[PDB]
């Protein structure tokens, strides 16, 4: 009902950056927010109708456009690292209720050099034998390391189907060097099954990591392979021993 | 204008998780609560307009316009309730909203039979690489982040084996160190005295 033009962006400092919010619901009101740890949501800009815009609480560094009613464009004239954030748009109108409807969100990372973009390495770690005998359960661990930016989506697949029961992924990727602004990240996930399920050699367990990096409209002059948006996966097969 | 209590709030499973939000404008007429899962977008869960309670399943919103506060109570909290909750209040007659800063709420599982253990797991593709798994400890255990630049320890994570009606906490540690053992990670984020610590086979 409310869409945003990108789910994940990585941009160099200085780049002009456009974020689009589009709603086909004929809503008069639209809003742009950013969200950061410790500050929550803050209003950047809003609009009560086509052709209107008013500075929100934190308008500096941003401008907007609303030349058409369906689209509220958020513009970063010259991206700076302090504009790395979760950007959320919303719309509303004067109805029986005045509640806002949020877009899905856009995670923008602003980096000083695109050279620091890296895809994750991904590995799957097999259940301990002592765990199986102590508890009669089997925990697999998926580990993704060395990625930048922290724009990843991890999923477990059992025999070709995505599963959710028995899964836990870290809510936060951890900086592999927290003091560092350009630190690469790591992320782990667990999937736990019964020992008899793991002990079936026909059972297939796949960890899949979707990583969002460079687009093809980005140039790359480096030796290593271009760190594009890609899926990296690892797997294990059940083991009777 | 609009202020919410800070957080994060840790709530044991089965207890009431509660959030309070005060507002400055006595003439405010619309009050909203939003729920936002990690890395997703806020979704409206309750709106309330008059004094007293408003109930929806396990959610109760309460409004006290005389003392100027609105609250959200989550009854019989479960781990899956873990999220950021945000209050919002109208500030003009066009529909502009002011949001509170959001409060992170984490509901910890009720671990009736702790079996804390530290296990070493090996890579499916290479026996040479390993991770450590600290698991099955009760929810009062705290996993401290690494203090060594070369060791990595994750936050604890809650896993639900739905078919078994079984929940468990765990944390993961690893390193690229040659001499690195699992006890090097799990014992500054200290384990309890009854941890099962099998020697690696």
């Amino acid at each position: 009902k409310v869409t945003q033009s990108s789910r994940y962006l990585v941009k160099r400092t200085g780049e002009k950056v456009f974020l689009e919010c589009v709603q086909d619901m004929d809503h008069e009101n639209m809003f742009w927010y950013r969200q950061d740890p410790g500050l929550g949501l803050r209003l950047i800009y809003f609009s009560y109708d086509v052709k209107m815009k008013e500075k929100g609480d934190i308008p500096e560094g941003y401008s907007v456009s609303r030349e058409k009613k369906e689209r509220f464009s958020l513009i970063l004239a010259s991206a700076s690292t302090d504009q790395t954030s979760m950007y959320l748009c919303a719309s509303s109108f004067l109805g029986t209720g005045v509640e806002q409807y949020f877009g899905p969100g856009t995670r923008l990372t602003v980096v000083e050099d695109l050279n620091k973009v890296f895809p994750p390495e991904v590995a799957l770690f097999e259940p301990s034998e002592a765990e199986i005998s102590h508890t009669q359960k089997a925990t697999l661990v998926c580990l993704a390391t060395g990625f930048y930016p922290d724009h990843v989506e991890l999923s477990w697949w059992v025999n070709g189907k995505e599963v959710h029961s028995g899964v836990c992924t870290d809510p936060q990727p951890l900086k592999e060097q927290p003091a560092l602004n350009d630190s690469r990240y790591a992320l782990s996930s667990r999937l736990r099954v019964s020992a008899t399920f793991w002990q079936d050699p026909r059972n297939h367990f796949r960890c899949q990591v979707q990583f969002y990096g460079l687009s093809e409209a980005d140039e790359w002059t480096q030796a290593r392979a271009k760190p594009v948006t890609q899926i990296v996966s690892a797997e294990a097969w059940g083991r009777a021993d | 204008e609009v202020e919410q209590n800070s957080g994060p709030l840790s709530v044991p499973e089965g207890a009431i998780a509660s959030l309070n939000c005060t507002y400055s404008d006595r003439g405010s007429q619309s009050f909203f609560w939003y729920r936002q899962y990690s890395g997703k977008s806020p979704e409206l869960i309750m709106s309330i307009y008059s004094n007293g309670d408003k109930e929806d399943g396990r959610f109760t919103a309460q409004l006290n316009k005389a003392s100027q506060y609105v609250s959200l109570l989550i009854r019989d909290a479960q781990p899956s309730d873990s999220a950021t909750y945000l209050c919002a209040v109208t500030t003009d007659s066009w529909g502009k909203l002011q949001f509170g800063a959001g409060t992170q709420v984490v509901v910890t599982p009720d671990i009736q039979n702790p079996d804390p253990a530290v296990y070493q797991l090996r890579d499916s593709k290479s026996s040479d690489k390993s991770v450590c798994l600290f698991t099955d400890f009760d929810s009062q255990t705290n996993v401290s982040q690494s203090k060594d630049s070369d060791v990595y320890i994750t936050d604890k994570c809650v896993l639900d084996m739905r078919s078994m009606d079984f929940k468990s906490n765990s944390a993961v540690a690893w390193s690229n160190k040659s001499d690195f053992a699992c006890a090097n990670a799990f014992n500054n984020s200290i384990i309890p005295e009854d941890t099962f610590f099998p020697s690696p086979e």
